[PDB]
């Protein structure tokens, strides 16, 4: 699920005939978008051919094609023209205002906080986070309107970038809601809990379950040759390929709207509840209000994308084998993938610029 | 170059002691003491736990509070009052009883107005204090409030008495919405008067974990 | 009489004299590490180390030349507005609201630095001190007076007052022999170490002074106040020579301080910045600036190497 | 008591003799330099 992946072509429907070998002339690997494994045989003219690698003979032929160097699989090509139409402006500007938001974020925090708090600890991480997304982003926005102009270590590299960051983010926004959290309810329990070192401690595990987490994406992604065009996307082993697949749908799923949405209804929940003791109606009209701003927001630019992911994947449930059907899941995935990157971008400026001491220790390094 | 590794290294050292000091100093509370006649606040003080500037430190419910007591510094207060920013809160001590003796109630309310409106305690609270209450209420049903206050509170009661002076100390406080103070009476058990000023320290880390955070 | 020993204006007498001109300092060397609001300093003869007050109760020695520290001292005070190091760089004397003067030995086995002495007594807090010799040292205390100890005896050796405003400042000679004191009562005292009385009285200024430093020959001295005015009195000539005071500025000054030639007058304001002033044309020369904070103290080193200026913002940092 | 005169003439001549000895008013190289 990195820029959506689009495939060229998904088919749904093998062969039940044998397909001569001098009419293979080149193969390709579908992508894990599909609703099923497959491989793609190119013949001498355009027609293509599709075979699931669940046979005996298709290991065969897809061996001797790489060692010298009936059905059509529905082109998803309309979805990249229609993403060729508006994909490359919106990434660009997601990408320039993540950009500066965050490097002014971490400006400040060097200048003016000097990392005095864990929850500036956290605040710096969550930037780098976005920081490493965000140079993603615009590789995949050459990506979208173009071939792929890189290599298979290189798109495996921004792969492992892309979904570290995308992990690290999600992890990151759970930790400052879990310090907020030990602030409002345990404050006198957190003077002797939050600490730097511990926050650093918290920082490097945080990391590492990210780059855990991305592993099995990394080495499940591989670039090749489509035609005359490259791609870069995930290829799981047929063997267990569907259950690899619902393993990626699931856990991007069970960190996207479960474990954070629990964690923020747990930790904000308590924080309202003590907030009544603030007994300040513009403060506390106001705190509420941000809180549940931050909620709707996480709803409304997190619930699209893992509902398209959990369409994609569960195909058999809601039936929509139909390929044009899967150009319009496609264009919704790439559509919620764009709306996740806005939420990446903008979640700089709603966890630190809403802040007064960050206005005050912004307009300080202006002037 | 093995001078210099060593200096490095016992710069290191020093920032290491001194970082693990500042840690500490976070951890633990700093309270501030004032009063007309007399800021020891011996309500406090009272408690069990318990040269210029006394420093009493105590803790409680898993909280460490230093306090400052300010009365042996007869000098200019505005010179010295800069020292104390940056601490959690300014325990205010005002004797109940201390209305009518003379001018003693005007200076401790002049002294309140130039404490809470000063540009170097924005931020900081008021935990108000108000002690001699057994005291006072044979002071005020013997003795008319008129003497101190012209409006009196009308009833001249106990109770309308108290809570017309409450009101009229937080009413120096021209910052309501940055400066919020706990006004509370002191009582002969000293358990729930630092029970109080725990609330009241519980309630200014709340606001400065939220101001931190970004939720204020 | 005061008035017939006046000629005219300094500004007259010295207009045929070559300006200095635009003057710009760059930061060197800046100083981290207090956890805290930094009040107070003071330089070394060496103009290698150099010692910082601070509200952490800690004070560290600046090695200035590697950007390193050389000792800590915990204090049990926390609330410190002083300090000085003595020019053997032995002892250092740190002072504060707890109305105690605490000697530290510098130079002792083990690096186990402990309070040397403890000078007691004073009604009011420790606004300023400098060390006469390694033995003999003077402090201001709060109630409007100065005090002359001995540190192997501890007792007073000298008593100075006649102050009636709080007393906030004193300034030693290069000779070490007569000192002046600044208070609030918007007067500058001159005194002496052998005859303990006031000398002299400067007066000619309407708000509490907080800053004073002798000029490197030895016979004027300039006094900082609060109204943004820094005015240059003579030992010998009873006159107020120049007078220090711009439009631009209305804020405090904290601190004030001679160059090496003493042809640059240094003066930290409540401005976020320090003001550099030429000494006889009475006009700014530069402006120092980058502390977020009010410049607190401000020194500079004996030979006029670099300038030392610190602010409430927990830095301090070195311009040359 | 002196003239505010011959006190702003000492000044200067003080200042002047000096002026050499000024690190402040005299820009010193990076090799004469420590900080």
């Amino acid at each position: 699920s990195l820029a959506a992946d689009t495939p060229t072509a998904c088919c749904f429907s093998y062969c039940s005939r044998q397909i001569p070998q001098n009419f293979i002339a080149d193969y390709f690997e579908t992508s894990s978008q599909c609703s099923k494994p497959g491989v793609i045989f190119l013949t001498k003219r355009s027609r293509q051919v599709c075979a699931d690698p669940s046979e005996e003979w298709v290991q065969k032929y897809v061996s001797d094609l790489e060692l010298s160097a009936c059905s059509e699989p529905c082109q998803k090509i309309n979805v990249k023209q229609i993403a060729a139409r508006l994909l490359p402006p919106l990434y660009s500007l997601v990408f320039i205002f993540g950009f500066v938001g965050n490097m002014l974020v971490i400006l400040i925090l060097i200048n003016c906080k000097r990392l005095k708090s864990m929850t500036d600890i956290y605040l710096l991480n969550l930037a780098i986070s976005d920081l490493f997304f965000l140079l993603t982003v615009p590789f995949w926005a050459h990506y979208a309107a173009a071939q792929w102009d890189f290599g298979n270590t290189m798109c495996q590299l921004l792969t492992g970038l892309y979904f570290i960051g995308f992990f690290s983010g999600i992890f990151f926004i759970i930790l400052l809601t879990i310090d907020r959290y030990l602030a409002v309810v345990h404050a006198v329990f957190a003077l002797k809990a939050r600490t730097v070192t511990f926050g650093v401690v918290t920082s490097v595990i945080t990391w590492v379950v990210a780059v855990f987490a991305s592993l099995p994406n990394i080495i499940f992604t591989r670039s090749q040759k489509e035609g005359l065009h490259y791609t870069c996307s995930s290829h799981f082993p047929y063997s267990q390929y569907q259950f690899w697949k619902n393993f990626q749908t699931l856990k991007i799923v069970i960190l996207g709207l479960v474990l954070p949405l629990l964690v923020m209804v747990i930790c904000y929940s308590g924080i309202l509840k003590t907030l009544l003791r603030c007994r300040n109606e513009k403060k506390r009209h106001r705190a509420v209000r941000l809180i549940f701003t931050i909620m709707i927001v996480y709803f409304l630019f997190w619930a699209p994308y893992n509902i398209v992911l959990l369409l994609n994947t569960f195909q058999e449930f809601f039936g929509l084998n139909n390929c044009s059907s899967s150009n319009r899941l496609d264009q919704a995935m790439q559509v919620t993938e764009t709306l996740g990157m806005t939420h990446c971008c903008i979640n700089p400026i709603i966890y630190a610029f809403v802040g007064e001491k960050f206005r005050n220790y912004l307009l300080v390094f202006f002037q | 170059s093995a001078e210099d590794k060593a200096a490095v290294e016992r710069s290191k050292m020093i920032d290491r002691n001194l970082r693990e000091d500042g840690e500490k100093a976070a951890r633990e509370v700093k309270l501030l003491l004032l009063g007309a006649g007399e800021s020891g606040k011996c309500t406090i003080v009272k408690q069990m736990k318990i040269t210029g500037i006394v420093e009493t430190h105590f803790t409680f419910k898993d909280l460490h509070f230093k306090m400052f007591d300010v009365t042996a510094q007869r000098s200019e207060r505005k010179k010295w009052i800069h020292c104390f920013e940056g601490v959690t809160a300014i325990i205010f001590c005002v004797a109940l009883s201390d209305y009518d003796l003379v001018n003693r109630m005007h200076a401790s309310m002049k002294l309140f107005d130039s404490i809470c409106n000063n540009k170097w305690f924005t931020d900081t609270s008021i935990i108000l204090f108000l002690n001699k209450k057994d005291l006072f209420e044979e002071k005020i049903k013997k003795s008319p409030l008129t003497i101190c206050y012209p409006e009196y509170a009308g009833s001249n009661t106990y109770e309308e008495a108290a809570a017309y002076i409450q009101c009229q100390f937080e009413d120096l406080n021209k910052r309501k919405d940055t400066k919020e103070i706990y006004t509370h009476f002191t009582c002969s058990t000293d358990t729930k008067n630092v029970q109080f000023v725990f609330d009241a320290v519980t309630d200014v880390i709340i606001k400065n974990n939220l101001k931190d955070c970004g939720l204020f | 009489a005061r008035k017939a020993c006046a000629d005219a204006t300094l500004s007259q007498i010295t207009n045929n004299i070559d300006p200095v001109g635009r003057i710009q300092m760059r930061t060197r060397r800046t100083l981290r590490g207090h956890l805290a609001k930094i009040y107070a300093m003071h330089w070394g003869t060496d103009s290698r180390l150099l010692v910082s007050a601070s509200q952490d109760g800690k004070l560290i020695i600046w090695d200035s030349y590697t950007t390193n520290k050389v000792h800590a001292i915990p204090l049990r005070s926390s609330w410190v507005m002083t300090c000085a190091y003595a020019p053997s760089g032995n002892y250092v004397a740190c002072g504060g609201l707890d109305n105690i003067c605490s000697i530290y030995n510098l130079k002792t086995r083990e690096g186990n630095v402990r309070v040397s002495r403890e000078l007691a007594g004073h009604t009011g807090y420790l606004s300023c001190c400098r060390f006469l010799d390694d033995n003999q040292i003077v402090t201001s205390s709060g109630d409007t007076t100065c005090a002359l100890w001995d540190i192997e005896t501890g007792q007073q050796t000298t008593t100075f007052t006649g102050h009636t405003g709080d007393v906030m400042s004193l300034s030693l000679a290069p000779d070490t022999r007569l000192f002046v004191s600044g208070a609030c009562d918007a007067s500058a005292k001159l005194w002496d170490v052998r005859e303990g009385m006031c000398r002299q009285t400067f007066t000619g200024h309407e708000s509490d002074i907080n800053a004073i430093c002798f000029f490197p020959n030895g016979n004027a001295f300039a006094t900082g106040s609060d109204d943004a005015t820094c005015r240059l009195f003579d030992l010998r000539a009873d006159q107020e020579l120049m007078t220090y005071s711009h439009d631009n500025i209305i804020c405090g000054i904290t601190s004030v301080s001679f160059s090496k030639s003493g042809r640059l007058l240094l003066a930290g304001y409540d401005d976020f910045n320090c003001n550099v002033w030429d000494a006889l044309k009475a006009d700014r020369a530069g402006v120092l600036a980058g502390h977020d904070n009010r410049v607190s103290c401000l020194g500079v080193t004996d030979d006029g190497m670099a300038v030392a200026t610190g602010s409430w913002d927990s830095f301090l940092k070195i311009w040359n | 008591r002196i003239k505010v005169s011959k006190a702003a003439a000492d000044l200067m001549a003080y200042c002047e003799a000096h002026a050499k000895e000024d690190p402040l008013l005299t820009p010193v190289p990076a090799s004469e330099n420590p900080f």
